[PDB]
């Protein structure tokens, strides 16, 4: 089940990194929200790698 | 003034918590007369 | 009753369960079972599964019609989507931390408007539009499977049973409640502000149409007096004449028991008169069920993944470990909390919505 | 009405399903008109009897069988009734096997007097009146080392407070001493009991069917007294239950009576009592007194009283087939209709 | 206005919330669970469907905790009366409703449980009857819910 | 133990406003001023809160009490376990009249000004709907443990013969009549209500 | 005005809710503990179920004498209008003497029209009597109703 | 000072104290007599309205409230002496907690006094002399309130 | 403040005290013993007009609250010394709290005595021997009452 | 101040409570006295006037209260100490609940012994040696109710 | 006045609390569901070591509460604010109540479980999918006091 999990963490998590790079204001803005968009969504898309990782390895299961 | 000591807050705190306090106290009772029925557990 | 369900069921269950994001999960894995139906059809279910499996044709529809629903409404996973031009435009110079309101530029073309996201009245409108929405759209199941039993009094070839039943329960439903479900429409359509004209209350216009009739404290259109005392009268000259026109007309047809058509004209003249304010205000679960799914889907997501979101210690291992563990604490909790065990409660509401709101009329 | 549900909630309406299954009077006269005991097996599996005796197959079914098998599912659904039941419920049920463990008891106890073997003195025991010490009661016997060393442990215990010893082992005059002494301290004991913990609308509609269960052995203690028995009224005192309607008064002159007439008159003063022993059956009169004791219980909705209502029904339902069964195999039906419905 | 007690009703809704809910999800655990436990000894294939009374009463704490975490992020040092007690109003709601409802799962589930395994038809009927002893814990959410997007206005 | 308790809050209760009353003090124990003095926030937001609740312990009650008779009478007859929902259902109305007379009354629920805020219409409106919240919790608390009783009844008379259940379903009418009169009450005990100005 | 301060509609919507709460407590004990005795007898002689719905109906009567009470209790009552504390201690009276005399008369009516009830199965003659200790058993609230009614009258 | 504003209240407890117990005493002699006539009709139908008479016995006593009551209620008044609630409230605790004890009593006689009159034919005037003895406990109740009411206003001042 | 407006409050409570608690022990003394009449004349109703004095005896004993109460009503005044009120709630409670106490002891002795008069009617002298120590507890607080009504406005003052 | 308003208060309810709980012990010790008399003389009634010593000694302990409240009746006055009061109070429910202890000692053991005698006919002697000192209870709460109220009016101001 | 001199009291009783009524739950949740090991293991000993998870599952909830007490008592001074005061005991009291209830369930389903589990070897697992909902009881006590206690000292004056 790890497979699916992973799959929507590839694809959910780069829809937000590429939401916090575009700076779209359902994301960015509020003050309560982050400030910097980019440096939100380069830990986000390196998320988005590793659950692509996972993906991979549980994808020749 | 109502009280100085009896306050018009304290005096309605201790209306909540025995509001409280009585639901707490039933829901207790309920639940500390809850039995289980040995006899569909063993063997005989 | 299960020709009007195909298609009934999972559309008052998807206003219920109202969510691009949940609604694409269920239709994914209800599409799942559909394209896999010749390896899952022989094989030995068991009982959960084998519901699952029987209908897996009603949860294709339930995602279906889920996704269309939370495109009406902004959200997917509890977030707008600005696809189209907004009705709203904010203020552009403005102090920090200050409330501030927005002007209306124009109406926003399909769905919800995203301007209502991160809003503090914003509540306040969607459980208006939700509240009149599970008002009309119950009036709207209701009139439809009302109209069957003219249907069927028409195959049997019954005018008694027509004039009895049909005609002092159409106007007695349409004069009340569809009057109701008419006044939200005619209130949505003028703008009470442009006029300078107060907007009226439209709970204590039904309050005082029952208990003050004549006096119209506030006006919601011309001829509002005269014609709520005629629509009253309506209701009330029904109440004797669904009650006495089929017992007096077969009792007169026999010149049978007439104690046991009295007394069951009886019942179903309170039983009808009862249910159609009992079910008018139980069709509001569309509006309590669905608040709850956008609500726990707001807070599950401020909770868990709006704690992960911080521009500080970018490209770190702990902090993108961080947005690893609250996204799966998201999405474990989404799939067991907001789909299976939500959207379960929602199909058994939708459910009983047609075992007693709608296979009763 | 209000907290009955908590725990018996299930308990009642299964009690109140098997009610449903009590044969109604067309059951029995469909019953009376049968020929033959596999007619009788076949006329029975259209109630809720339905397929009991499915694995007799014609051959070996006496009337006896039918006693047996009949009684055995009667058995296997209190049990079913009471596997379920916690609390003053399963207490309650308790309380009504007691009395089948003293029958159990005064019945083992003259199988060892007699030196009758103890594998078939055990197969005419009652089942719901098993305890673990049970076989046991044949390793003495005298009174004093059967309590001391088996009877502390069961539940017997308390009711062995008047079982004087006077260190003469047994005979068959003082069993039924101990039995009925056992018997009396029992109806003490479980009337204290629903008059203690039992709800009120399942109290008194269960004093009644528990004190009629007092008169009806204080009658038959005080009648077989005279053929079988030369006892004083004093040593005879102690065997009458005071739980009844007929305690204060009357069992005093039941205590004293040396005659038929000294019953006859103590229970002519008596008003409900009066005219059992004048005509017809006296056990057909206690049985007919029990049955309408026992319907008026039903009639009572949220109380625990239904259970007693419904076993001593159905035993009754189970007498009632076992006399129509005797009556339609030894081809004697001159008295087949002397059963007893009032459902 | 705002009083230095004003956040005690606060916390004790948040408090009542969680407490009530909890005491009524237990009891329909523990109730039904015993149903369970006695059930399957003679018949245990019916073990993962009778689960349903547990999960209900789950359902239940978790419309709770729901409510509990929704008042304490509108607490605050200086809040009004208003505030305080629309959120004392809040947790007696959730906390009635959610205890009610946990009973009546309770004391439904292991008849619902012990007829499901003689009649195999009652299993059907004790989901439809927990269905509705389910929702009187959201018709106190709904309750909960209003009074609080009424806290701070 | 809970006798010994309620002796002795009598007897410091008796002892308190007799010491209170032989001192010249006895206006002192002012309940016209605790209840000129009280918020009116307090009273509107427990009778709301007791509305919602003691409807719904009166739903749940009926619904356990003619649901486990329901389910214990359908064990030898299984016909009934559809067609007798109606006595939950009849028991579960009395959950909704005490929810849509909860929000009405939470409608009523602003922020009133500090300057105008123990008047006479904030007062009469914190005590309108504390009293309007217990009569219809009370009553539906009443209704659904009625209604659950004569369903109980019902269910079971339901499957002795299946002829009875019409004529045993006129009690639980009757039965609720009474959730729909606390219904009626206590919209009109908060009719003239206002809202906190 | 010293006469008319402001915590007196404490006492008259106490009135509301006493006449209401009690007098349809009193029902619902009337109704239920009378509807138990009706369906005891179900099964033995189905037939007189429909003749026997009259407890039933007469504890259903007092409910509406609460409801009277609670709708004259709450029709006196208004923001605006001034409200004397005596209006308000009247008011709690006249609903205190119409709930527990309902509470009464639906306490004694299901504890006599369930026991007729069923003894009813067993004599068909008994059926004049209970409707007579019913009335008589009935009127325990109308009298509750009149003090009631008398009392509103009176301290407005 | 001597006629105060909180002064109605024990007049008007007092109006409904003679109603409440007095009520609940009547509805118990009621009842738990009734239960006895129907139990005893039975298998004796011709005593039927023989046996009515405990529960017309426990009806006077709530006759005997609503009198006592009504006629506390015909005084009440806005400007009322504090003395006068206070005879008010002993009036209406004098009838009622008397017609309580009174209800009882017959209550507990009555049905016995059917169940042995059914069996007895001669024990029914010994019946109905018993609740004489026990209703006139509610008539003294009804004597000393009828005393007491007609003190208030009488020398009543401020 | 010798004489202060609540003074009649005690006054009026021990008008009301000595009707109320005494006609509820009356009431137990008819009860519990009528209960043994019509228990024990459904065999014996030779004996029902003698059994039937441990009634009278216990409606004596509300005769004696009466008399107190109407001695306490007629001594009542809306300005009254404190004493006063205080001298009477003393004599209603000493009448009505032990003429409950007789009650209950000729309600128990009563029942016991006509059961057991019908089995030997030597016990009937014995019955009533015992029922007059039974009833004169009430006669004693009938003498502490009229003792302390006798002082209550004596030396009163202001 | 030393003679308040409220001090009569006490000195009444000490001479109700002299004869009211006294009158409670009485009647618990002549109700089973006379049940025990009605159920052990029914088979021999000529026990009947021999058996009437627990009533009378029950009878003796409500006389006890009628003697000190009287002589606590005989000592109210309007203007009367607080001190007065508190030994009035002090002196009543010495007396009363001292011989409500009397009256239930009393009848334990006065229906425990008409059952036993009407079999031993030397166990009445026993029975009146045993109620001596269940009367003494009733005695020393006389005793000491006497010594307060010798003292409530000596040296008052 | 925003710092009262009374406010550790409040603060105190949930720390006090927090441990108390967890201990009582776990107390029940041991106790309970330790008779039904002892009573089944007299037959089967075999399975001892199994039975043993409602003794663990019941002790879980007694450290739910000594984290929560550990917590506020390393909040507590002096010179608090009321406001910490009343948020130490919502907090205190949302697990020991909670906890209560819990330990309630898991006693009550682990003496009805382990009882079970030695005639039908397959309610072990159900037994165990029912004490894992008890547990999440106490859980959520647990997390609704930590987002209590982070709010307790935040913005305070």
């Amino acid at each position: 089940c790890c497979t699916v999990l992973s799959a929507f963490g590839v694809v959910i998590l780069s829809v937000i990194a590429h939401l916090f790079n575009t700076n779209h204001e359902s994301f960015v803005g509020s003050i309560n929200d982050p400030e910097d968009g980019p440096a939100v969504a380069h830990t986000v898309y390196l998320a988005a790698l590793v659950y692509l990782v996972f993906f991979v390895f549980c994808g020749f299961q | 003034i109502l009280s100085s000591i009896w306050t018009e807050g304290l005096l309605m705190c201790l209306i909540v918590s025995a509001l409280l306090l009585f639901i707490l106290i039933v829901a207790l009772s309920w639940i500390s007369n809850l039995d289980i029925t040995y006899g569909a557990l063993e063997k005989s | 009753a299960g020709l009007a369900t195909v298609v009934t069921f999972p559309f008052m269950f998807a206003i219920m369960f109202g969510d691009m994001g949940h609604g694409f999960i269920l239709f994914l894995m209800a599409l799942f079972l559909v394209l896999n139906e010749r390896k899952f059809g022989a094989m030995h279910r068991d009982e959960i599964f084998d519901m699952a499996f029987t209908g897996r044709y009603v949860l294709l529809l339930m995602g279906a019609f889920s996704v269309y629903t939370g495109l009406l409404y902004n959200d997917i996973f509890s977030k707008s989507m600005t696809i189209f031009k907004s009705g709203w435009q904010w203020p552009s110079t403005f102090r920090k931390g200050e409330s501030i309101e927005a002007k209306k530029t124009g109406v926003y073309p399909f769905g919800l408007d995203f301007a209502w996201h991160g809003t503090d009245n914003g509540l306040l409108f969607s459980n208006s539009y939700k509240m009149k929405l599970s008002i009309l759209m119950g009036y709207a199941h209701m009139t439809y499977s009302f109209m069957f039993s003219y249907i069927n009094y028409r195959a049997k070839n019954s005018k008694v049973d027509i004039i009895g039943n049909f005609i002092p329960g159409l106007v007695f439903m349409q004069s009340i409640f569809g009057y109701l479900s008419w006044a939200i429409v005619y209130k949505w359509s003028k703008d009470w502000i442009k006029d300078d004209k107060p907007a009226p209350g439209l709970l204590n216009m039904l309050i005082n149409m029952f208990l003050a009739p004549g006096t119209i404290d506030d006006q919601l259109y011309s001829g509002q007096a005269k014609l709520q005392v005629v629509l009253l009268l309506a209701a009330l000259v029904c109440v004797p004449w669904l009650l006495l026109y089929k017992p007096l007309t077969l009792r007169r047809l026999n010149k049978f028991n007439f104690g046991d058509v009295m007394i069951h004209q009886v019942i179903h003249t309170i039983e009808f008169c009862l249910n159609c304010i009992s079910h008018t205000a139980s069709y509001l679960r569309l509006w309590a069920l669905s608040l709850a799914h956008a609500q726990l889907s707001s807070v599950l997501w401020d909770m868990t993944i709006s704690n992960a979101f911080s521009s500080k210690n970018s490209g770190s291992p702990l902090a993108v470990m961080k947005v690893v563990f609250l996204f799966a604490m998201w999405f474990v909790l989404t799939v067991c909390i907001l789909v299976f065990m939500e959207g379960t409660s929602a199909m058994l509401h939708a459910l009983r919505l047609h075992w007693v709101e709608a296979m009763s009329k | 009405g209000v907290y009955f549900n908590i725990d018996n909630g299930f308990i009642e309406g299964v009690v109140r399903g098997y009610r449903n299954g009590l044969l109604s009077n067309n059951q029995y006269i469909n019953l009376t008109q049968c020929d033959t005991l596999e007619d009788l097996k076949l006329q029975l599996s259209s109630t809720d009897y339905g397929n009991f005796l499915s694995s007799v197959s014609s051959e070996s079914l006496t009337t006896s069988l039918i006693q047996e098998y009949a009684s055995s599912k009667l058995y296997h659904e209190f049990n079913y009734i009471r596997d379920q039941s916690s609390g003053s419920t399963r207490k309650f049920m308790d309380y009504i096997t007691y009395g089948y463990m003293i029958d159990n008891v005064a019945l083992m106890i003259t199988g060892t007097i007699h030196d009758r073997d103890k594998g078939e003195i055990l197969q005419r025991c009652h089942p719901l009146g098993w305890f673990d010490t049970l076989p046991t009661l044949s390793v003495a016997t005298d009174l004093e080392s059967l309590y001391e060393t088996v009877l502390v442990d069961t539940p017997l215990a308390p009711y062995f407070k008047n079982c004087f010893d006077t260190a003469e082992e047994l005979d068959d005059m003082n069993i039924e001493i101990i039995r009925n002494k056992l018997y009396k301290a029992y109806l003490e004991d479980f009337y204290n009991f629903v008059t203690e913990e039992i709800p009120e609308p399942a109290k008194e509609c269960m004093q009644t069917l528990l004190g009629f269960e007092a008169d009806r052995r204080s009658i038959n203690i005080a009648l077989n007294s005279l053929q079988s028995s030369d006892i004083d009224p004093d040593l005879k005192s102690d065997l009458l239950p005071n739980i009844g309607k007929l305690y204060p008064l009357a069992t005093f002159h039941l205590a004293q009576a040396q005659d038929f007439e000294g019953v006859r008159a103590a229970l002519a003063n008596v008003y409900e009592y009066r005219g059992f022993l004048e005509t017809g059956n006296l056990e057909d009169h206690f049985y007919q007194l029990e049955m309408e004791l026992c319907r008026d219980a039903f009639t009572q909705q949220f109380a625990i009283s239904t259970v007693w209502a419904w076993m001593k029904s159905k035993e009754q339902e189970v007498r009632n087939i076992t006399w129509i069964a005797e009556c339609i195999a030894q081809n004697q039906r001159e008295r087949i209709n002397n059963y007893i419905s009032v459902y | 206005l705002c009083p230095v007690y004003a956040p005690f009703f606060g916390a004790i809704g948040c408090a009542s919330a969680i407490i009530f809910t909890s005491l009524g999800a237990a009891y329909g655990t523990a109730k039904s669970g015993v149903g369970i436990c006695a059930t399957c000894v003679l018949r245990p294939d019916l073990l993962f469907k009778n689960i349903v009374p547990v999960i209900m009463a789950g359902i239940i704490a978790i419309y709770g905790l729901v409510v509990s975490v929704l008042v304490c992020y509108s607490l605050g040092q200086k809040q009004a009366l208003y505030t305080g007690f629309i959120q004392l109003g809040a947790g007696l709601s959730v906390g009635l409703s959610g205890l009610a409802a946990g009973f009546a799962i309770g004391i439904v589930g292991d008849a619902g449980v012990r007829g499901s395994s003689q009649q195999p038809r009652l299993f059907v009927g004790m989901i439809l009857i927990l269905i509705f002893a389910e929702v009187l814990g959201l018709y106190g959410l709904i309750v909960a819910l209003l009074l609080n997007s009424r806290a701070t206005q | 133990f809970s006798h010994f308790l309620y002796y002795l809050v009598l007897i410091v209760v008796i002892v308190y406003g007799l010491y209170k009353l032989f001192t010249g003090h006895g206006s002192d124990i002012n309940f016209g001023k605790f209840l000129l003095r009280t918020s009116p926030y307090m009273w509107a937001n427990l009778g709301i809160a007791l509305c919602v609740g003691l409807s719904v312990v009166g739903a749940a009650w009926g619904i356990f009490i003619t649901g486990s008779s329901m389910i214990g009478a359908g064990v030898r007859a299984p016909r009934i376990t559809t067609k007798n929902l109606i006595s939950i259902i009849f028991c579960e109305v009395v959950a909704i009249y005490g929810l849509i007379i909860a929000i009405v009354f939470s409608s009523k629920l602003t922020v009133a000004t500090a300057e105008n805020m123990y008047s006479k219409s904030n007062l009469y409106t914190g005590y309108s709907l504390f009293w309007a919240g217990i009569t219809v919790g009370a009553s539906n608390l009443i209704c659904g443990i009625a209604v659950g009783i004569t369903g109980a009844t019902a269910a079971i008379s339901d499957a002795a013969d299946s002829a009875l259940f019409v004529k045993i379903l006129v009690i639980e009418i009757f039965g609720s009549i009474l959730g729909l009169l606390g219904l009626i009450v206590g919209l009109l005990m908060a009719g003239k209500a206002s809202e906190f100005q | 005005n010293i006469y008319a301060p402001l915590y007196a509609p404490f006492f008259g919507f106490a009135g509301c809710a006493a006449a209401m709460v009690l007098s349809c407590l009193g029902a619902a004990i009337g109704t239920a503990k009378s509807g138990i005795g009706i369906a005891g007898i179900g099964t033995f002689k189905p037939e007189l179920i429909m003749k026997s719905l009259i407890p039933v109906v007469m504890s259903g009567i007092l409910a509406i004498y609460g409801l009277v009470v609670a709708v004259l209790i709450a029709g006196n009552l208004s923001p605006t209008e001034d409200y004397t504390l005596f209006n308000g201690f009247m008011h709690l009276s006249c609903g205190l003497c119409v709930g527990f005399a309902c509470l009464s008369s639906g306490y004694a009516i299901g504890m006599v029209g369930d026991v007729g009830v069923r003894k009813y199965m067993h004599q068909p003659r008994l059926f004049v009597g209970i409707v007579l200790i019913l009335i008589f058993s009935e009127v325990l609230g109308l009298y509750g109703m009149i003090v009631a009614l008398i009392l509103n009258t009176r301290g407005s």
